[PDB]
RNA sequence: GCACCGUCUAGGUUGUGGGUACCCAACCGUGCUGUAAACUGAACCAACGGGAGUUCCGGAGUCUUGUUUCGAGACAUCUGCCAGAUGGGGAGUUUGGCUG
RNA sequence: CGGGUAAACGGCGGGAGUAACUAUGACUCUCUUAAGGUAGCCAAAUGCCUCGUCUUCCAAUUAGAGACGCGCAUGAAUGGA
RNA sequence: CCAACUGCAGACCGUACUCAUCACCGCAUCAGGUCCCCAAGCAUAGAAUGCUCUGGUACAUAGAGAAAGGUACACUCAG
RNA sequence: UUACUCUCGCGUUGUUCGGAGCGGGGGCUCAAGAUUGAAAAAUGCAUUGUGAGUUCUGCGCUAAAGCAAAAACCUGGGGU
RNA sequence: CACGAGUUGUUCGGAAACUGAGCACAACGUUAUAUCGUUUUGUUAGGAAAGUGAAGGAACUGAAAAGGGGCAACAGAGAACCUGGGAUUAUAUUCCAAAAAGAAAUUGCAUGUGGG
RNA sequence: CGGGGAAACCCAGGUGGAGGCCUGUAGCGAUGCUGACGUGCAAAUCGCUCGUAUGAUUUGGGUAUCGGAGCGAAAGACUCA
């Protein structure tokens, strides 16, 4: 059965640090422990080691990007801009 | 009275950098003949974390231009760099993420990082995680380039200065609340002896200008002159304004 | 230049008459200072005399005669 | 006014094995043999040619009114000396008498 | 000299008249400030008078709790609830 | 030159004892303080607590002995 | 190797693995053990089977915290 | 208290011979005055700090290679030995003598044997 | 892994071992008795009781910062009674 109603992984904090601060940290906590898609190879096997460092279980490849997610939204825009300027 | 803590920190002593675990300074390649006239190609070998720094570092291997040996460089890694990637540095390098080009060869409106303030300085601007600079315009007659800095200010630099294409990796660090005193303890362990902080009004008059009184209060305005001597220049130093900011926030810094 | 009194942080004690830090002058001239420097450095020689040779904004230069 | 210092150049224009496919001269260019999204190879102590066994040249251009190079620049915290403001950051000292 | 700035140091009012029993004043005049204490809260660890007044708790309570407010001298990051 | 074999030679300093309710600091053989290693049986959840084989010890001024009043890691009391 | 064709299969106490090659047959190699002997009975004192504990070892390797360096030694690439 | 005795190492610990937080000789600068400062972010000093591989005909002579000389860990790195003894009054992985009670490992230099 | 649902999803049983989590030794401290002692065992100790005990934890050796100064999660605390 389901073990908590609202707080999944923040349940280790008990009743301490306040509802809103716990809520904001939960979104980033879930992201930094999930498995992200690897463009090299084809597997969902990217795991964060340290802040900004991601390693693929299958590829055994290391990529630099994002404190809590593999790719930041600002990075996606920059790649498109650079590609467009190169094609000029 | 006795010496204030801010003045005491200037002696060094127990307030210096904790640098035993650090890998060394991070910098670009040396601006040499090959970089000035052609290009050099290197290979990214590893991506690592350094204590006290939020951005990831990259080790890049090149061939020595004059001798039979290999050269290893430690640089601040832009987002998206991966092991096994090829990096081109020099005048004739193509425009791609991770390459290092002179500013005069980069199209206007581009996003850059690790920018040299002066030619050959090996990178001094836009180095913290998630930061970048924007190219505004070129001046071919004067041979200069205009840049917008992360703080919002605008600066003109010689077009010979180099820059790396992309943004610094590790962005989004400060969006997560810390929630615990121990987390701050571990955060500052890798940096220096500056935490926790004791309020000035909680000290005694012998140590701080704000100390003393039968209530915790400052008895005089906390805005102090630019000409105040050390030991008196505490509080809000040479403030142009105070209070909550209404409307747009102005750009900080000098004229 | 003039002599700066070597007290910690420019703080003097006692009567106000002895409180100057920057406006005092040494009671001995630079030619004698130069001769004494050379004599203390090279102990196997005997100093005889000296003379002014050149001068600029920061430095003065003297030539010192010594015998063995 | 004329001589001398005082000259060179990449590139562009005009059925299997072993080989050939130039030279013009002039302008452009300015020291150029490699890449033009990327995803982990190697490269050192000369091959060869020419002039008189062993040299000396070329391969690997020559020259220096001389600055290691880049950015500023006779301004400038750049040096020293005079002068004026500010200055509890700091030092020294004082903070009367009579008095149910 | 002339501008800006309070999450800078800080500050944030008095007099009389007035409704079909009386009482009280929604209302109207008057002197005045840089501005005249807003939302809230209270005899509170902040109320002199004071063991304030009403209710509850006990056989009996200068104690406790809940209310009321002209608050000697409550009050908003000198942070209020 | 390389492999076993064989022959000869292997220098200097430390080494007793203690590590604590008597060997160190506290004026002292002071109920204070002082880092590390090995850790048996039964009860029991057990490195709690109680008792025990091996090892260690009987060293702390003692004898006689129901005053009042005391101290106690000693108790009990009708309504 | 039509292994995942239409509920695919192997495996741990456990948070997973496979056309970038699962499972089955046959092999190569590493780590920790077991067994046979020399030592070794010539010594010591006057026996070989199960359960419980035990960090050597193996199970390959919270974090805005990601876990020292060098001497010495080993192997290779070239050359002789 | 008095007199007389007792501590045995190729392998145990240290040093010879590592580096760390760090120290500060030389060098340079400063100070009336060195008894002051700099001296590991690959690293001294306006800074000429390298003294021998091979050679070449048996001692000489000189190519190469940037960044002077040291110290700081008896719990980090490193480190070739084990049992038995009837062997003391007191020492022992340190003593035991030809049947070393005995069995090993390792360093330096030489001599055969075999191979090249 | 069982049940329900057109779908989004919902209900139930196991496994696992997180936390500046809780009871509690060693350790690190010091709330009350305003206990003992108060020419002491002691120029700050003793007994019971008590706080915490995987962390902002405790501890050995080495090393760095001092007297018009050093250091201080701030008591004018500490710098060989
Ligand atoms: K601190
Ligand atoms: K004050
Ligand atoms: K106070
Ligand atoms: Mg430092
Ligand atoms: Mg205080
Ligand atoms: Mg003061
Ligand atoms: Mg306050
Ligand atoms: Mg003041
Ligand atoms: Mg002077
Ligand atoms: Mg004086
Ligand atoms: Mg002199
Ligand atoms: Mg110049
Ligand atoms: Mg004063
Ligand atoms: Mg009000
Ligand atoms: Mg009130
Ligand atoms: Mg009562
Ligand atoms: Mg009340
Ligand atoms: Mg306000
Ligand atoms: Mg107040
Ligand atoms: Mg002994
Ligand atoms: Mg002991
Ligand atoms: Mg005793
Ligand atoms: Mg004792
Ligand atoms: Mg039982
Ligand atoms: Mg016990
Ligand atoms: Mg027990
Ligand atoms: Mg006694
Ligand atoms: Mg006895
Ligand atoms: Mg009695
Ligand atoms: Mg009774
Ligand atoms: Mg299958
Ligand atoms: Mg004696
Ligand atoms: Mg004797
Ligand atoms: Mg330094
Ligand atoms: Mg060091
Ligand atoms: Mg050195
Ligand atoms: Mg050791
Ligand atoms: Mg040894
Ligand atoms: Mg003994
Ligand atoms: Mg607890
Ligand atoms: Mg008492
Ligand atoms: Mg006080
Ligand atoms: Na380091
Ligand atoms: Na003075
Ligand atoms: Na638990
Ligand atoms: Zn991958």
């Amino acid at each position: 059965a389901k073990r908590t109603v609202k707080m999944g992984v923040m349940g280790r904090y008990g009743t301490r640090y306040g509802a809103n601060p716990r809520k904001r940290a939960k979104k980033l906590e879930v992201s930094q422990h999930a498995k992200h898609f690897c463009s090299f190879c084809g597997k969902f096997a990217f795991r964060r080691k340290a802040v900004g460092i991601w390693r693929c279980d299958g590829c055994s490849k290391t990529v630099a990007g994002g404190a809590y997610t593999l790719s930041t939204p600002n990075n996606s825009t920059v790649r498109s801009t650079v590609r467009r300027l190169r094609e000029l | 009275g006795k010496t204030v803590l801010s003045c005491r920190k200037g002696n060094g002593s127990v307030y210096q950098v904790h640098g035993h675990k650090r890998l060394g300074p991070a910098k670009l390649r040396i601006l040499d003949y090959a970089e000035r006239h052609g290009y050099m190609r290197g290979v990214v070998k590893s991506i690592e974390h350094e204590a006290g720094r939020g951005a990831a570092l990259a080790r890049v291997e090149f061939r020595h231009p004059y001798k039979f040996r290999r050269v290893k460089e430690l640089m601040v890694a832009p987002e998206g760099m991966f092991t096994g990637q090829s990096v081109f540095c020099g005048q004739k390098a193509p425009l791609a993420i991770g390459n290092v080009l002179p500013l005069g060869q980069i199209t206007e409106g581009c996003i850059v990082c690790n920018v040299e303030a002066k030619p050959g300085d090996r990178g001094t601007l836009a180095r913290a995680s998630g930061d970048y600079c924007i190219i505004i315009s070129h001046n071919h007659e004067t041979g200069r380039t205009r840049l917008k800095l992360p703080s919002g200010q605008k600066k003109s630099v010689p077009s010979t200065s180099r820059a790396m294409i992309g943004i610094i990796s590790g962005g989004g660090r400060i969006e997560k609340p810390v929630l615990k005193a121990g987390n701050s303890f571990y955060r500052f362990r890798g940096k220096r002896n500056c935490w926790p902080k004791v309020r000035g009004v909680a000290r005694n008059p012998v140590e701080h200008p704000h100390g003393g009184g039968n209530h915790q209060h400052i008895g005089h305005p906390s805005t102090v002159s630019r000409h105040s001597p050390p030991g008196q220049k505490v509080g809000l130093i040479a403030a142009r304004r105070t209070g909550r900011i209404r409307g747009g926030k102005a750009v900080k810094g000098a004229w | 230049g003039g002599r700066k009194r070597p007290v910690h942080k420019g703080i003097t004690y006692g009567k106000p008459k002895t409180s100057g830090v920057l406006g005092m002058k040494l009671n001995k001239n630079n030619q004698a200072v130069a001769e004494q420097r050379l004599g203390k450095r090279f102990g196997n020689l005997r100093v005889l005399n000296s003379y002014w040779v050149n001068m600029d904004s920061t430095f003065k230069w003297y030539e010192v005669i010594a015998v063995d």
